[PDB]
C-alpha cells in the first residue's frame, strides 16, 4: 500500500491544516497592525490636541 | 515546543473512532465568489445611455 | 499589482531614451538595436501627439532580435490611460464573427474617450438616522444627521431615499458619499469617532476613516470607455453583459455611425475628449488576403489607431493566395506602411542580455559560466541559453549550493537538448522516427 | 488639435458652374479629366431619375480612386445617403453574402417623412371619476386635468385610459408631464423646479417648467432609410409579454428577409408618396477592391442592378488582367467578369508627374500645419518619384517630430535624409531581405 | 483489480541527488530522460517560472506518454495537471485558440479558505413578510428571508413540522424531511421521518476548497445558479459556449490578486501535457507562441514521434517533429532512445507481475525473442491471451504451447501486411 | 420546456438510439397484444450517383439491421 499513501499525504491533512493556521496567522497580524495604527493616530491626535 | 504523548493518543483517536474528531465528509457546495463586475459597470452604462 | 509569476519581457519596462529621443546603450531592460530605439521613440512621440490617424509600421527583421521585446517597450513606455491592444494573427478567424468583423472590434477596441461631468458630492461622519411612519401630515418624517471635521447640519428626506436607506442595512457613526443628483449612497466603511469602538470590530471596514473637509462639495468625474464598449452598450438591451461573455455578433453599421456623430458632437461640445492608442498585430504573416484588404480601408477612416505589426518570413506566399509577395504581406499594403527593420545580436550584446535574464530570475552566476553560457548563444540562439540559465538553477540547488558554476552548466547541455542536435540525430537514426510517408520500423532485430 | 487621416484635405470636384475643372481647386490637383466624369455622374445622381447606373474606376494603385470616391461623396451633400464598403466586407457569417448585399443595396437610399402632431405640457390638478347603470364594476367616466405650463395655465377633460397609462407613470401632483395626443400616452417629464427644498435631498431631477404654450402644434421631419423599415417589420420591438421580451434579450442576428415583406413595404411607401406626405432620395453605394467579391456575388450583381429601386454602385479596382476570384480559368481585366463590365461604366485615371506630387506633397504639409524648405520639399518630391507617392506623404509627419526635438520648427535636408535611413520603403527592405540567410 | 497499459509506473524512481537509479517505480533504462523529467519537476515545484515549454522526442514504444504520466504522478494529486491531445482543439462552436486558452486556464490552480454559515432544523411557522422561526434541539431562533429563498422554500413543498437545511452563502433550500415528533399520524404514510438536529440552529465552518483560474473564469461567464426559476431559464437561455472576452480575465486576474494579497488564499501552478502535437495546425502553432510569451502561462510539455516532416495547414513546410521552427527555438527538447533484449525482458517480466500471472524462464526467453523480433508492445499485449489459454488447459503457468499458439492465433503489423501484399482481392 | 422549444425554432437534433429502443420495445408489446400491425414499406432512391462515399459506407451497416 506504499504507493498510494504516499500520494495521499503528499496531498496529505495535515498540510490543510497547516494552510488554516497560516491564513490564521495571516489575519491576526493585519488585525494587529490595524490596532497598533489607530492606537498610534489617537496618541498622536491626543498630544497635538493637548 | 515538545509533543510526545499527544502522538500515541491522537493515533488511539484514529484506531478507535476512526473518520471523525478533525472532519467529516461535508455538504458540498459551490464556491460564492462575490465580487462581481456588474456593478462596476453599471454606472458608466446608466451614464451612457 | 498585477500578481504574475514571470514574463519572457518582464525585466523590460519603457524601452530607453532620452530626453532627445536617443537611445542610451543599456537603460531600463533594454540594449542595443539604437536605430530601432529611436524609431520607436519617435513612433511613440507621434502617438503621444494625437494629431495624425492611421498610420502603419511593420517592424520587420530575424526571430529572436528583439521585435515583441520592443513592442512592449513602447507599450510599457507609453503607460497607461492610453489603449494598448496587442493581438495575434490567429485569433482573427472565429466561427461566431466574420473576420473583417473582429478586426472592426479590435480597431475600436484601440481608442478610448473620457468623459467629465461635474457632480455635487454630500461627505460627512453620519451620526444618526430617526424614520417616522405614513402620517396624513406626512408621507414620511425621516431626518439625517451628519458630521463633517468641522460641521454638524441636519437633512430631512423626501420619502424615497429612506428607500435607499433601507435597502442595504447601514448604520451611524461611519463616512458616506451620497450624490444629489445621482441619489447613490455609498458606505466608505466606518469613521474614526473614539478608537476604540471601533478597534475590536476584527479589521473590517477598510481601514476605517476619518471625516476630512466640509459637507457638500463639487468634484469632476471622468469615465475612460473604448469606443467597441459603446456599440457594444448601444447595441442590445444589456450589452455589458456581452462585453464578458463576447456574444455581441456583428454588430450593424447604423449604431456605429450614429457613435461616430454623437462622438463628434461631443468633442466639438467640450464634453469629451479623445486617446488615440496603440494597435499592435503579432504574426500579421497569419492574417489573410480579406483582411490585408480591408486593413487597405480601415487605415484611412478619421478614428483609426496607430497600428504596429510583427512578421517574421520574407519573400513568402500569402495566405488565401498563390504567389509570393515579401513579408507575407500585399504590395499595396506594404506601400501603405513604413518599415523599421531589426539586425542580428553582437556577442558582447547577448552577454548583457544573459546578464539581465540572470538578474531578473534571481540566478547568481559565476564569470566563466557566463562565458560558456555567452559562447552557446552566440553558437545556437539566444533563448537557448534564456532557458538554460534558468534550468541550470534546480541542479545548482540539487547540490545544496546557490552558486551556478561551470559543472551545471554543462550538466544543463548534455541533459536538455537543441535544435541542432535534434536535427542531426533524426537524420542519424531517421529509421526510427514517424516518416513523411508514415513507414517506420520498430523492430531492434534485422 | 484636429486629426487627419490620409484625406481632409480634398473638400469637392473644384469644377465651375460649367463644369469645367479647374487645375488646383477644392483640394485636387490634375486628374481633370476624372473630376469632369465624377461631375457629370454626381449631377445625374441629383437628377433623380436613373436606377441601378453602374460606375467603375481603372487605375494604379495610389492614384485618386478612393479620393474621387470621397469627393463625390462630400458634393453630394451630407442629406443623400453614402454607404462605404470593402469587397471581403461581403462575406457575413451569420447569413449568406447575397442577403447582405441586399441588405447594403436597399440601405443606399432613403426616405424623408413628415408628421404633424399636437401635445401638451406643470401639473396643477387631476380628478378621476358616474352611476353604473349596467355591468360596470367600478365606472371612471372622465378625468380632469389642468396644465401650467409658461404662456398661459389651461385645464380639460380625458379619457379614463389615459387615465391608467398616468397611474402607470405614477406622477404625482406637483410635476412636468409630457402628453402625446396623437398616441394618447403621457410621460413624466419629472418634478417641477420651482416645487425645490420642499425636503433637503430628493434623488429626481427637478427640471424647470415648460416654456411657451401648453397645446403646442408642430411638426417633424425624419429622413430614415429603407432597410430601417425592412429591419423594424422583421424584428418588430412591441410586446409585453414574457415572449417578446425575452427574444428581445437575445442577440439580434441577421436572417434572410423575404421579397414579400419588402414589396408590402414598397407599396406602402408608394402609397404614402402619392399624398405628398413623404420622398424618396436614392443614395450611392460605393465599394472597394472589388476583385475580393467571387463570381456568384458578380452574377448576383448583374440580378440587383436590374431591379427597380437599385441606387447608384461605384466600384473601385487596380487589377489588370486577373483571373475572376471564385474561378480558375477566367482572365478578365480589372478581375470583373464580361458581362458585369458589359453592364457599366469605365473612368481611367492616369499616373501623376513629379511636380503634381511636389504640389501634393506641399498640400499635404499645409493641411498639417508645418513648415519646409524649397529644398527640403525638392528633396522630398524626389524621394517621392524615386519609391512612391505615399511614401513622402507618409514620412512627412516622423521629419516633423525629428525636427521638433531639436527646438526647430522647419523640415530641413539632414531631418530628411535620416528620416529615410531611419524608416525604410517597400524596395530596400525587398532588396535587402532575399541577402541574408534568416528571413 | 483493473490495469490499462499502465499503473506499474508509479514514479520517476528518482534519489535525493536526482540521479536515476536503473530500476526503481516500475522504470527500467530512460536514466537521462528520466533525469531531465526530474530537474523539469523541481522547476514546476519552485513555483516561479512562467510559461516554460519542453518536448520529449523519440521513437514510437519508448515511454513518452509514460514519463508524463511518471511526471504528473510524482507532482502531486495537489498540483492541476490537464493531459489533453493534440486532437481536441478541433471544436465545433468556438474557435481553436479559444479552446487552447481555455486549457491554458484549466491549467492552473487556486487554493482558497471560506466561511459558510448553516442554519437547519424543524419549521415552527411561515409567515408572509418571510419569517421563518426554527427550532432546533437545544435552540431556537426566528430570521427573515429573500423573496427568491422564499420562492425556493415554496417550490420545496414545505410546511410546519418538517427539518429544513438552509445555507446562508448561497441560499441553497434543501427540506431534510419531517420531524420524528409526528411519527404516528399515518400507519402506511410514505414521508420519512428525521430526528432533529443537534447544536444551535446557527453553524459556522471553515473550509479549504481548492479551485481553478477557468473554474472562477466561466463562474460569471456562464452561470449554473439553482433552484430559482428566474436562474434556472436565465441559464437555459443559453446553451451554447462562447469565447472569453480577455476583459473578463483581467478582472479575474485582478480579483484572485487581491485575493491572495488579502492572505487569503495561494496560487498553485500546474502542467499542461499535449500529446500528438504533430496533429496542430500553423494557427495553433502561432498562437501557442505568442501565448507562450504571456505572464500566467503554466508549464507545456508536448509529445511527438516524428522525423523530419510537413507541418499540417502549410504545403512545403518541413520540421523536425512537424514543429515549426520558430516554436522550436523556445522549446527544449529531451530525447529519448530505444530498449534492448534485457530491457524488454525484464518490462515483461514487471507487466506479468502486476497482471498476476505466472510465466516460466523459458517461455519469458520466448516472449523477449519475439519482442525484439516484432514490437514491444506486441509482447506485452499478447500476454492475456497467453493467460486465457493456460487456463483453459486448467493450469496456471504460462507454457512455451501457451505462446506458440497466441502466435497462431493472432497475427502483428508485419505478418498481417505480408498476406495483404500476396492476395488477390483486398 | 415549451417557452423554451418556442422560443428557438427548434431544428431537427439526432435522435438518440435508446429513445428508438424504447418505442420499439412499446410497439413491439402491442403488437403482441393484437392491437397494432407492422407494415414494411419502400424507400425509393433515385440519381444514386449523387451519394458520397460516406453514405454508401453507412448504408452498407444499415441494410443489415432487423
Ligand atoms: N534588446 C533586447 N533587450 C532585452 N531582451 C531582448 C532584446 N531583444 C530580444 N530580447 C529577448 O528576446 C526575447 C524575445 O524575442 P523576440 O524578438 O520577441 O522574437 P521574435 O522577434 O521572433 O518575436 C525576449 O525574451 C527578450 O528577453
Ligand atoms: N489629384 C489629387 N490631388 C490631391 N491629392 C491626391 C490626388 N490624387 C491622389 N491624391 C492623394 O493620394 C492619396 C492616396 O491615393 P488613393 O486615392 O488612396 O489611391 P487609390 O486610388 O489606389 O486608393 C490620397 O490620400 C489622396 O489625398
Ligand atoms: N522504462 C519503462 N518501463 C516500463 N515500461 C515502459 C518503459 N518505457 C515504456 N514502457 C511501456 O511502453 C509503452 C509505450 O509507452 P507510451 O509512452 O505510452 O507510448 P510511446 O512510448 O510510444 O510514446 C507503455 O505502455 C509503457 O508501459
Ligand atoms: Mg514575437
Ligand atoms: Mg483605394
Ligand atoms: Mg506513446
Amino acid at each position: 500500500l506504499n504507493d498510494e499513501l504516499v500520494l495521499h499525504n503528499k496531498d496529505g491533512f495535515l498540510a490543510r491544516q497547516e494552510f488554516l493556521q497560516r491564513v490564521g496567522s495571516a489575519e491576526d497580524e493585519r488585525y494587529k497592525e490595524l490596532r497598533r495604527q489607530q492606537l498610534a493616530q489617537q496618541l498622536q491626535q491626543d498630544s497635538e490636541a493637548s | 515546543n515538545f509533543m510526545s504523548i499527544v502522538n500515541c493518543l491522537m493515533q488511539l483517536r484514529k484506531v478507535c473512532n476512526h473518520p471523525n474528531l478533525f472532519e467529516v465528509r461535508p455538504i458540498l457546495t459551490s464556491f460564492v465568489l462575490e465580487h462581481c463586475v456588474a456593478s462596476d459597470y453599471k454606472d458608466v452604462e446608466r451614464t451612457l445611455l | 499589482k498585477s500578481l504574475s509569476l514571470i514574463a519572457a519581457h518582464s525585466h523590460i519596462t519603457g524601452l530607453g531614451l532620452d530626453e532627445n529621443l536617443q537611445p542610451r546603450p543599456t537603460s531600463e531592460g533594454m540594449v542595443g538595436q539604437l536605430q530601432a530605439r529611436r524609431a520607436a521613440g519617435v513612433i511613440l512621440k507621434m502617438v503621444q501627439n494625437g494629431t495624425i490617424a492611421g498610420r502603419a509600421v511593420l517592424v520587420a527583421g530575424p526571430p529572436s532580435t528583439g521585435k515583441t521585446a520592443l513592442a512592449m517597450g513602447v507599450s510599457q513606455s507609453l503607460g497607461k490611460d492610453v489603449p494598448f491592444t496587442a493581438i495575434a494573427g490567429s485569433e482573427i478567424f472565429s466561427l461566431e464573427l466574420s473576420k473583417t468583423e473582429a478586426l472592426t472590434q479590435a480597431f475600436r477596441k484601440s481608442i478610448g474617450i473620457k468623459i467629465k461631468e461635474e457632480t455635487e458630492l454630500i461627505e460627512g461622519e453620519v451620526v444618526e438616522i430617526q424614520i417616522d411612519r405614513s402620517i396624513t401630515g406626512g408621507h414620511k418624517q425621516g431626518k439625517l444627521t451628519i458630521k463633517t471635521t468641522d460641521m454638524e447640519t441636519i437633512y430631512e428626506l423626501g420619502n424615497k431615499m429612506i428607500d435607499g436607506l433601507t435597502k442595504e442595512k447601514v448604520l451611524a457613526g461611519d463616512v458616506i458619499s451620497i450624490d444629489k443628483a445621482s441619489g447613490k449612497i455609498t458606505k466608505l466603511g466606518r469613521s474614526f469617532a473614539r478608537s476604540r469602538d471601533y478597534d475590536a470590530m476584527g479589521a473590517d471596514t477598510r481601514f476605517v476613516q476619518c471625516p476630512e473637509g466640509e459637507l457638500q462639495k463639487r468634484k469632476t468625474v471622468v469615465h475612460t470607455v473604448s469606443l467597441h464598449e459603446i456599440d457594444v452598450i448601444n447595441s442590445r438591451t444589456q450589452g455589458f453583459l456581452a462585453l464578458f461573455t463576447g456574444d455581441t455578433g456583428e454588430i450593424r453599421s447604423e449604431v456605429r455611425d450614429q457613435i461616430n456623430t454623437k462622438v463628434a458632437e461631443w468633442k466639438e461640445e467640450g464634453k469629451a475628449e479623445i486617446v488615440p492608442g496603440v494597435l499592435f498585430i503579432d504574426e500579421v504573416h497569419m492574417l489573410d488576403i480579406e483582411c490585408f484588404s480591408f486593413i487597405n480601408r480601415a487605415l484611412e477612416d478619421e478614428f483609426a489607431p496607430i497600428v504596429m505589426m510583427a512578421t517574421n518570413r520574407g519573400v513568402s506566399k500569402t495566405r488565401g493566395t498563390n504567389y509570393k509577395s515579401p513579408h507575407g504581406l500585399p504590395l499595396d499594403l506594404l506601400d501603405r506602411s513604413i518599415i523599421i527593420t531589426t539586425k542580428s545580436y553582437n556577442e558582447q550584446e547577448i552577454k548583457t542580455i544573459l546578464s539581465i535574464r540572470a538578474q531578473e530570475e534571481e540566478v547568481e552566476l559565476s564569470s566563466d559560466a557566463l562565458d560558456l553560457l555567452t559562447k552557446t548563444g552566440v553558437e545556437t540562439s539566444l533563448r537557448y541559453s534564456s532557458n538554460l540559465i534558468s534550468v541550470a538553477q534546480q541542479i545548482a540547488m540539487k547540490r545544496k549550493n546557490n552558486t551556478v558554476e561551470v559543472e551545471d552548466v554543462k550538466r544543463a547541455y548534455l541533459l536538455f537538448l537543441d535544435s541542432a542536435r535534434s536535427v542531426k540525430y533524426v537524420q542519424e537514426n531517421e529509421s526510427q522516427y514517424i516518416d513523411d510517408q508514415g513507414n517506420v520500423q520498430i523492430s531492434i532485430a534485422k | 488639435v484636429t486629426r487627419t487621416a490620409a484625406h481632409t484635405h480634398i473638400k469637392g470636384l473644384g469644377l465651375d458652374e460649367s463644369g469645367v475643372a479647374k487645375r488646383v481647386e477644392g483640394g485636387f490637383v490634375g486628374q481633370i479629366e476624372a473630376r469632369e466624369a465624377c461631375g457629370v455622374i454626381v449631377d445625374l445622381i441629383k437628377a433623380k431619375k436613373m436606377s441601378g447606373r453602374a460606375i467603375l474606376l481603372a487605375g494604379g494603385p495610389s492614384t485618386g480612386k478612393t479620393a474621387l470616391a470621397l469627393a463625390i461623396s462630400q458634393e453630394l451633400g451630407p442629406k443623400v445617403p453614402f454607404c462605404p464598403l470593402v469587397g471581403s466586407e461581403l462575406y457575413s457569417v451569420e447569413v449568406k453574402k447575397t442577403e447582405t448585399l441586399m441588405e447594403n443595396f436597399r440601405r443606399a437610399i432613403g426616405l424623408r417623412i413628415k408628421e404633424t402632431k399636437e401635445v401638451y405640457e406643470e401639473v396643477t390638478e387631476l380628478t378621476p371619476e358616474e352611476n353604473p347603470l349596467g355591468g360596470y364594476g367600478k365606472t371612471i367616466s372622465h378625468v380632469i386635468v389642468g396644465l401650467k405650463s409658461a404662456k398661459g395655465t389651461k385645464t380639460l377633460r380625458l379619457d379614463p385610459t389615459i387615465y391608467e397609462s398616468i397611474q402607470r407613470e405614477k406622477v404625482s401632483i406637483g410635476d412636468v408631464i409630457y402628453i402625446e395626443a396623437n398616441t394618447g400616452a403621457v410621460k413624466r417629464v419629472g418634478r417641477s423646479d420651482a416645487y425645490a427644498t420642499e425636503f433637503d435631498l430628493e434623488t429626481e431631477e427637478y427640471v424647470p417648467l415648460p416654456k411657451g404654450e401648453v397645446h403646442k402644434k408642430k411638426e417633424i421631419v425624419q429622413d430614415v432609410t429603407l432597410h430601417d423599415l425592412d429591419v423594424a417589420n422583421a424584428r418588430p420591438q412591441g410586446g409585453q409579454d414574457v415572449i417578446s421580451m425575452m427574444g428581445q434579450l437575445l442577440k439580434p442576428k441577421k436572417t434572410e428577409i423575404t421579397e414579400k415583406l419588402r414589396q408590402e413595404v414598397n407599396k406602402v411607401v408608394a402609397k404614402y408618396i402619392d399624398q405628398g406626405v413623404a420622398e424618396l432620395i436614392p443614395g450611392v453605394l460605393f465599394i472597394d477592391e472589388v476583385n475580393m467579391l467571387d463570381i456568384e456575388i458578380f452574377t448576383y450583381l448583374n440580378k440587383a442592378l436590374e431591379s427597380n429601386i437599385a441606387p447608384v454602385v461605384v466600384l473601385a479596382s487596380n487589377r489588370g488582367m486577373t483571373t475572376v476570384r471564385g474561378t480558375e480559368d477566367v482572365i478578365s481585366p480589372h478581375g470583373v467578369p464580361p458581362d458585369l463590365i458589359d453592364r457599366l461604366l469605365i473612368v481611367r485615371t492616369l499616373p501623376y508627374d513629379k511636380d503634381e506630387i511636389r504640389t501634393i506633397i506641399e498640400r499635404r504639409a499645409t493641411v498639417e500645419r508645418l513648415q519646409v524648405e524649397s529644398s527640403a520639399l525638392d528633396l522630398l518630391a524626389t524621394m517621392g518619384t524615386e519609391t512612391s507617392l505615399r511614401y513622402a506623404l507618409q514620412l512627412l509627419a516622423p521629419c516633423g517630430i525629428l525636427a521638433q526635438t531639436s527646438n526647430r520648427k522647419e523640415i530641413v535636408v539632414n531631418d530628411v535624409n535620416e528620416a529615410k535611413l531611419l524608416f525604410l520603403d517597400a524596395k530596400r527592405s525587398t532588396k535587402i531581405l532575399e541577402t541574408s540567410a534568416n528571413y
